[PDB]
């Protein structure tokens, strides 16, 4: 007999995931949170949309769902439906595709002692705006703001998680060897920040969310090589006509009028890239 | 609302009703869905892709006896919202479909009344298949169509017809789309001509195949040249009357074939422009193209 | 509907959907395959995939849902939701966009002596090799692959469906004719497993030459 | 926790969402409505199409769903998915090519008075007429109408949270700006129907476009052009070079309207300034 | 959730009593209730002053209505009640309300309403007087097979005293009356115990009185 | 201008008895008429909507009934957290609203004769200026009862304060004191003073008098 | 979907499915013995070196593992050391010169 089943039933058989996991209700449960950036897929100036393959670790206690190894056969884990389980719906509210959620829903983890632990993956499509003015030599700052859609900060509230020092991970983790870089984006800074407001007595009850700043620079090879090198010479070329002969022969006006003609060229290629 | 909890109760639970069965005395018998069509707006029709997107709410009539009741006998309740999971529905579906969204987008809620009218006004976006032809274009009109039939139900279960609108007691059928004229907008590119409905029967296929009926609500509708006309005819018409001018250019001038073939340079430029906006179809030639 | 009602719940008693009719261990399922082409969408070079919408047609026997119509107010035939009853896992394996199965499952026909007629409509993107050699002038053979996925053929054995025509069947009046490909041939045929694990195929080609005009005019 | 358990028990116990959350047939549900608009996605001018970021804040009461705290452990409030219970059906009667409904049910937040807010986030493609008469430089009025689908007044009543929607969370836009935005309630009777009045709410949004955008990349290379057009009768026809600067220019007005099209707005409902600018351009060239 | 009542506690004749509901949990602009104020006093019993509703729209008692201003703030989720030109008899428990409407339909007459109360605040004591912070005066009550024998506590401002016996070490028998304003504007009491006869020339009783306002500390020996 | 009569202004009762309340309309109200439950120092609770309709987590044992000038409300079985005051609410189709005066309920006991004690002045107050006389109504019930005042055997009136204590926890009766106040020279004046009890636990009027 | 199955996920998805979304049949043997082949549209990440475009060479990869259950509770082991390419259509752009798992 799979002692597993055992403890299932034990731990399921009288449990609502409906309610949160307090003793009382004005007690607040702890999110431990870190957001691991796999891919940068893509950053579309166009839409403004930034496309990121991220992962999301969260942890908290339960203390219905408390056991210990010794009383099940030295089980000290056990993979559940994280639909079987509460869950404090954690959220990207910065999204602008709609899609709030996580892309696959993985088992939750239920470690003996009560400790919980979730760690789905996601695709996320996020709003950033595009700052124009230096494109293409410019620097990005996109936003990934993750927030419970269902409690306040009174009912749900966040740390970041640490790693095996102790050190708070107050960032977006990467891991190194499986880093592929974006083949036109490089990140360069990723803080994160746990945001409180709305704490006033006018304001109503307190929120909370947590915000990653993703730091991203433009590798600007591509229009360098294709658009603006050729497009400098192009435009240099009408300083040739004033040594060209004033006769009829001349083709002084061909060379500088067929410059500007090659620039509409280039305005027609331009503008299927830039931002709108 | 003891009263129509009660109602639901009696309808649903005492008498033990089937969504399943339609709402028939016998098998032989059939269920008379009158159908009406309302275009709210015609979002696109799309020449490449010889595709028509359309805003429709379908209005859906139909009898069921089994959810009649004596409104005094229930508060004088007289009419019940219900959800269309938990009564038999006439499934109809969009048959001409070309991306596989055959179905109503909002599953609203019925409408049951006291005396069995059962009334279901779903909305639905729909993308319909509508050949181009390409003959006139820019100064072309297009017929397309909007076919509703059921696949589930045949002729032999269900009998599609018109909506019955009465003026003074006069009964007369609705054998068009319906359009608010003050809540209409309309499209930025293709007015509406005609907007027949007809009730589409085969004499051909039997009666207990999903091809023996329909109703088909057409849209003939007429492009608004325009756009067309200012961005690409007018310059085009010039610039190819421009080598007229070339007869008139003396040969000391040393300028001749250089403006001819800029000209035919231009109109090629121009056919990229047209490449783009049209399908690549061979019916005909399209006029701009001849 | 009372008399149907009854037919209903004495047919779906102890029925599983899951469960392949098979009355003794052994007994193979025939499911004869056809398809209706109600349109051909489109035939995608760069994407190298034909988009077409269909009805396919599966006939097959499911002897527990026969019946004695004199028992039953004469009822010679039924209209059930495809679910309620077993279905062969007939796929388009060739589908180039991930969508293996049909647009919507309608209902299945079911007559008195257990044959099962479903006719669900399909909106299919398959796999084509374009023959890039001659284009705009040139005909391509695309083919559309019809095989059950999981049951083998010492279960489910496919045949080609007929009434006898080996052909994509196209409606004269209600065709939706593409205006840049025409339809040269439309056979179908049964492949049988090469040389239990092997897999009978019903694979329905169309052989479809483009119509250059645009080509000629254009370039 | 387990008092929250044992209430949501007791609640649920005999619940109907079919069955509207009121004690008598003859009462009006009441449905505060508000709108807050997170962001104006897009303005699509050739489909005339709006897609904006929205939440659809909704408030009223449940008379089935009311429970002492005290007999509860002092459990004042608590989160219920909302398929569970009776919602609205609030629809987007403008609806361009987008979800009519709300689709995202997120949980309810219900109060032991019965009072129920639930706030779901939407994506409102809404049908708005585009006057293109002034563009790049035009302003627009795009309005939402919403109302309950299957409801009439008689039986679910909506009303505005405010006069107007709540702009606090709304992001800047890079092409757009809202000068002025308000709600309005509307009633109507038809003579058929004299006693089922019909209720909406229309939130409008008047917007100025910004027009650097057209004004840095159409107007000043069509500014150019007609400027170098005059300047080819200051040419001596000796030079045998006239034809040469002009058709060149014609040339680049040609490409350019490569540009005019892919930019400018395709729709016929009127010419726009900037396409009247490039129609000049190109005559007098 | 939860209405909190919030303003002075006294107010001078004459001036305007100013009262604030803070809501907790919840907003203002729901369009199924009205906020009102009620006061209860042991002469008047409970009495309804005024509601308002989110789009501003009031409703006045009759007898109050001239004197009475009640006002919303929707920002700040709060609404408040001024009673101009206060008075004596304006003295009461004010309690913030949310009256809750219902809506019916009637054929042929549109909507018509009903209303009940169905969340109330703690309820706060206002208090006119002109009358000054003051400490007591403590006189004793000495006795004449039971006696009794007290204290009378006397011309005090505001409220309240607390009065115990021999430090607290005596209660059976104890008994604290309320106070009652005099015409002079002041609050008078007694606090009265009652024991066997023959302890009267043998056991000691001192009653502490406490004034808070005041800081008055007094201890009375009661004896004969 | 509705005005509502409740009535009696105050009931006695015990645990397990039938209690009933009536309210009365000046006008016909139809069943626009809500019950409410207030416990001492606290809020008023809603107790009974439309006249006849139970609030939600409201103990079955309350009823409600009246469709016209006249409403009860009804306790089958008193609980002992049932003690509070009732009051009746009348509403319109505008929030405009009155209130009864109000009905108390106590704990019903036996019938006990007061405990009369008199108290002069002290002469610390006579060093003030100032008479206060006391006199003492102790562990009696009910609440019926006369107090006056003589003074050299003439009755005085419109100079004495009431000043009354609630129900006891244990044995269930009340307190009171009767406060006199005069100046001096009134006090040293008049030279006999008493008080008069009535109450119905008393056979005849009960005195207790003073001399200077 | 009736039965527990391993929980796969392609790793390096960029923006597909993580996971098998297409719930196929499993065949059940008497000896307890599943089979289950399900199919899936894999949308890996990869380093994509443009250094000799046209005439490139890309070494692209799948990584696949349980992503919920560790070595000591699911062991996953390859089937064969390379990638079957018994049914793999032919592409019009690109060659496969090698393939293995590890
Ligand atoms: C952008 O486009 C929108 C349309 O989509 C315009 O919206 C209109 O705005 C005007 C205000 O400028 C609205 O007019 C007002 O309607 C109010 C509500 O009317 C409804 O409810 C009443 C009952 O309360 C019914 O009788 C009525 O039939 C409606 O059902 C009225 O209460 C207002 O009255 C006030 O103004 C009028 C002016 O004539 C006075 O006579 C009145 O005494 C009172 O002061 C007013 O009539 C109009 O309803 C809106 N229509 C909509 C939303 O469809 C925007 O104005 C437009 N913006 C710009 C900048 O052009
Ligand atoms: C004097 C100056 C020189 C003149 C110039 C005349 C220019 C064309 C004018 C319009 C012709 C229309 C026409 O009937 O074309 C036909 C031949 O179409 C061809 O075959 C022409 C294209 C040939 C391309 C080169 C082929 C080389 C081999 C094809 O017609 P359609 O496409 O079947 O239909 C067209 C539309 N309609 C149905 C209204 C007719
Ligand atoms: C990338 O974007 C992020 C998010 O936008 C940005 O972080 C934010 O920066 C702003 C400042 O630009 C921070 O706002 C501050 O908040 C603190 C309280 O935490 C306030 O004290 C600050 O007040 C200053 O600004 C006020 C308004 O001008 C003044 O009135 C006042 O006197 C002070 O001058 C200010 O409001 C915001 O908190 C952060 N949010 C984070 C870190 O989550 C980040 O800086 C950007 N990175 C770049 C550009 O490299
Ligand atoms: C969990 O339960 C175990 C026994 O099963 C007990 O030893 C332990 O103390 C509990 N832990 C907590 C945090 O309650
Ligand atoms: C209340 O009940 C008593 C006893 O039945 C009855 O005498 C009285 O009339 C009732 N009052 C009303 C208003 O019905």
């Amino acid at each position: 007999k799979n002692e597993e089943l055992r403890l299932y039933h034990h731990l399921f058989n009288n449990y609502d995931p409906g309610s949160r996991p307090v003793r009382e209700p004005e007690d607040t449960v702890t999110i431990s949170l870190k957001v691991t950036l796999t891919n940068l897929i893509s950053l579309n100036e166009k839409e403004e949309t930034l496309t990121t393959s991220v992962w999301i670790g969260i942890d908290w206690q339960d203390y219905r769902l408390n056991y210990s190894k010794d009383d099940f056969g030295g089980i000290e884990t056990l993979r559940v439906p994280s639909e079987l389980v509460w869950l404090p719906e954690i959220v990207l509210e910065n999204n602008i595709d709609g899609q709030f959620g996580v892309a696959y829903d993985a088992n939750v983890l239920v470690y003996e002692g009560g400790s919980v632990t979730w760690l789905p993956p996601a695709i996320y499509r996020s709003v950033c705006a595009v700052e124009v003015t230096y494109f293409p030599f410019d620097w990005q700052n996109c936003s990934l703001i993750f927030r419970s859609q269902t409690y306040n900060a009174e009912e749900v509230e966040f740390t970041f998680a640490v790693d095996n020092d102790g050190k708070t991970i107050n960032k977006i983790d990467i891991d190194t060897e499986a880093y592929t870089e974006n083949g036109e984006w490089a990140i360069d800074f990723c803080p994160g920040v746990i945001r409180r407001h709305h704490g006033g007595a006018t304001d109503g009850p307190g929120e909370t969310d947590v915000i990653y700043s993703l730091i991203i620079r433009r590798k600007p090879l591509f229009y360098v090589i294709n658009i603006i090198v050729p497009c400098v010479l192009i435009s240099g070329l009408v300083l040739l006509a004033y040594f060209l002969p004033a006769q009829a022969g001349g083709q002084k006006c061909t060379v500088s009028i067929n410059v500007l003609l090659a620039q509409t060229v280039f305005l027609f290629l331009i503008a299927q890239k830039i931002p709108e | 609302l003891n009263e129509e909890e009660r109602l639901i109760r009696h309808l649903f639970q005492e008498k033990g009703y089937n969504k399943e069965l339609r709402p028939v005395a016998h098998k032989e018998e059939s269920v008379d869905v009158a159908l009406a069509l309302t275009l709210s707006n015609l979002i696109s029709l799309k020449e490449v892709e010889e595709t028509l997107t359309t805003n429709v709410w379908i209005e859906h009539g139909w009898t069921d006896n089994r959810l009649k009741w004596n409104a005094e006998e229930f508060g004088n309740i007289s009419v019940l919202r219900l959800p269309p999971d938990m009564v038999w529905l006439p499934e109809i579906v969009l048959e001409n479909n070309n991306d596989g969204s055959f179905q109503i987008s909002y599953s609203c809620n019925v409408l049951v009344y006291h005396y069995g009218f059962v009334y279901w006004l779903p909305p639905a976006i729909f993308r319909s298949s509508c050949p181009i032809s390409v003959t006139y274009f820019p100064f072309d009109w297009q017929n397309c169509s909007l076919k509703f039939s059921s696949l589930k139900y045949t002729a032999k279960e269900i009998t599609l017809s018109l909506k019955q609108d009465a003026k003074e007691n006069r009964t007369y059928p609705v054998e068009w789309i319906i359009i608010d004229p003050e809540g209409f907008t309309e499209n930025g590119e293709w007015e509406i001509v005609h907007r027949p409905a007809r009730v589409n029967v085969d004499p051909r296929a039997p009666l207990d195949s999903p091809s023996r009926q329909d109703i088909t609500f057409y849209l003939i509708i007429r492009r608004k040249p325009l756009f067309y006309i200012i961005n690409i005819l007018v310059p085009c018409v010039l610039i190819s009357f421009m080598v007229n001018l070339v007869f008139y250019l003396p040969a000391d001038s040393g300028e001749k074939t250089s403006v001819a073939i800029s000209v035919l340079l231009a109109q090629s430029v121009f056919l990229l422009l047209i490449s783009k906006r049209l399908p690549a179809t061979s019916m005909a030639i399209p006029l701009i193209g001849k | 509907s009372e008399a149907e009602g009854r037919l209903r719940e004495k047919l779906f008693s102890g029925y599983d959907s899951s469960v392949r009719p098979a009355r003794e261990v052994g007994d193979r399922v025939r499911v004869s395959v056809g398809l209706i082409l109600a349109q051909l969408i489109s035939l995608n070079e760069k994407d190298e995939e034909m988009s077409t919408k269909v009805y396919l047609d599966l006939e097959w026997t499911d002897y527990r849902l026969s019946w004695d119509p004199a028992e039953h107010d004469g009822i010679d035939s039924l209209r059930i939701t495809a679910e309620s009853v077993w279905l062969p896992d007939v796929v388009l394996l060739n589908n180039n966009d991930g969508n293996f199965d049909v647009a919507l499952d309608i209902s299945v026909v079911v007559s008195s002596d257990g044959s099962v007629r479903w006719q669900p409509p399909g909106i299919y993107r398959s796999s084509c090799s374009i023959q890039v050699t001659y284009f705009p002038f040139d005909w391509q053979n695309c083919t559309m692959v019809f095989s059950s996925y999981s049951y083998d053929s010492s279960e489910v054995s496919l045949q080609t469906g007929l009434g006898g025509h080996q052909e994509i069947h196209i409606h004269e009046g209600t065709f939706i004719e593409n205006g840049q490909w025409e339809i040269i041939h439309k056979p179908s045929r049964l492949i049988q497993p090469p040389g239990e694990g092997q897999r009978q195929e019903v694979i329905f080609y169309l052989i479809i030459r483009r119509k250059p005009l645009f080509y000629l005019v254009n370039v | 926790s387990e008092h929250e358990t044992r209430l949501v028990a007791k609640l649920f116990k005999d619940y109907s969402s079919v069955v509207r959350p009121v004690e008598d047939h003859r009462q009006v549900v009441e449905v505060t409505v508000g709108l807050q608009l997170i962001q104006l996605i897009n303005v699509d001018e050739v489909n005339q199409i709006v897609t904006t970021n929205v939440r659809l804040k909704q408030q009223w009461v449940d008379y089935n769903l009311k429970w002492n705290p005290d007999d509860y452990g002092g459990v004042k409030k608590i989160h219920i998915p909302s398929e569970k219970i009776w919602r609205p059906d609030l629809v987007l009667y403008n609806n361009a090519d987008g979800d009519f409904a709300i689709v995202k049910f997120t949980k309810v937040l219900l109060q032991y008075t019965g009072h129920i807010t639930w706030t779901p986030p939407a994506i409102f493609k809404s049908y708005c007429e585009i006057i293109v008469t002034h563009f790049p430089f035009d302003e627009q009025n795009c309005s939402m109408k919403l109302g309950t689908w299957t409801y009439d007044g008689s039986v679910v009543a909506i009303n505005p949270e405010s006069d107007q929607p709540d702009l606090s969370n709304f992001m800047e836009s890079g092409e757009w700006v809202i000068k002025e935005s308000r709600g309005w309630k509307h009633s109507v009777t038809y003579s058929c129907c004299p006693d089922t009045p019909y209720l909406d709410i229309t939130y409008h949004f008047v917007m100025q476009r910004l027009p650097l955008y057209f004004i840095v990349n159409v107007i000043i290379p069509c500014l150019l052009f007609s400027f170098l057009t005059g300047l080819v009768f200051y040419l001596p026809t000796d030079s045998g070079e006239k034809m040469t600067l002009s058709i060149s220019v014609l040339l680049s007005l040609t490409v350019f309207l490569l540009v005019i099209v892919e930019l400018i707005p395709s729709t016929s409902s009127a010419v726009p300034l900037i396409g009247k600018y490039m129609l000049f351009t190109m005559v007098f060239v | 959730v939860q209405l909190q009542e919030s303003g002075p506690g006294l107010v001078k004749p004459s001036e305007t009593l100013s009262l604030t509901c803070t809501l907790s949990d919840g907003s203002i602009s729901v369009s199924t209730y009205y906020w009102g104020w009620v006061r209860q006093s042991p002469e008047k019993g409970l009495e309804w002053i005024a509601s308002i509703y989110y789009t501003g729209d009031s409703y006045y008692n009759p007898s109050l209505k001239s004197r009475v201003t009640i006002s919303l703030d929707k920002s700040k989720n709060q609404f408040s009640l001024r009673l101009r030109s206060v008075t004596a008899a304006d003295t009461a428990v004010y309690f913030c309300a949310r009256d809750h409407r219902r809506s019916f339909w009637g054929s042929g007459s549109g909507y018509n309403y009903r209303y009940y109360f169905d969340m109330w605040g703690q309820g706060t004591l206002v208090t006119v007087s002109s009358a000054s912070t003051k400490g007591p005066s403590v006189f004793p009550l000495a006795p004449s097979g039971t006696a009794a024998l007290g204290c009378l506590v006397k011309d005090y401002f505001p409220e309240p005293v607390t009065v115990s016996w021999n430090s607290g070490a005596l209660t059976s028998g104890v008994h604290t009356f309320p106070a009652v304003l005099q015409s002079s504007g002041l609050y008078s009491l007694s606090s009265v115990v009652t024991v066997p006869s023959s302890s009267l020339g043998t056991q000691t009783y001192i009653c502490n009185v406490n004034h808070k306002p005041s800081n008055t500390k007094v201890d009375k020996k009661v004896e004969p | 201008d509705i005005q509502m009569t409740q009535s009696p202004s105050l009931l006695p009762a015990s645990v397990g008895e039938r209690v009933t309340i009536t309210c009365q309309a000046s006008q016909d109200i139809n069943n626009y008429l809500n019950w409410y439950q207030q416990k001492p120092g606290k809020a008023p609770k809603l107790l009974i909507y439309d006249a006849s309709k139970l609030e939600t987590g409201v103990p079955s044992r309350f009823s409600g009934s009246g469709s016209g000038t006249d409403f009860n409300l009804t306790i089958s079985s008193l609980q002992p957290e049932d003690f509070a005051t009732y009051y009746c609410h009348q509403y319109g189709n505008l929030p405009v609203h009155t209130f009864g005066q109000g009905t108390k309920v106590e704990i019903k006991r036996t019938v006990a004769a007061p405990s009369v004690f008199i108290f002069p002045p002290s002469d610390e107050q006579l060093k003030s200026g100032t008479a206060s006389v006391v006199c003492l109504l102790n562990n009696f019930y009910p609440r019926e009862a006369k107090v006056q005042w003589k003074v050299d055997n003439a009755l005085q009136s419109g100079n004495s304060q009431e000043s009354v204590t609630e129900q006891d926890s244990k044995d269930s009766t009340y307190s009171l004191s009767s406060t006199l106040t005069l100046s001096k020279a009134d006090y040293e004046k008049h030279k006999v003073y008493a008080c008069e009890v009535t109450h119905q636990g008393l056979s005849s009027p009960v005195t207790k008098s003073f001399n200077r």
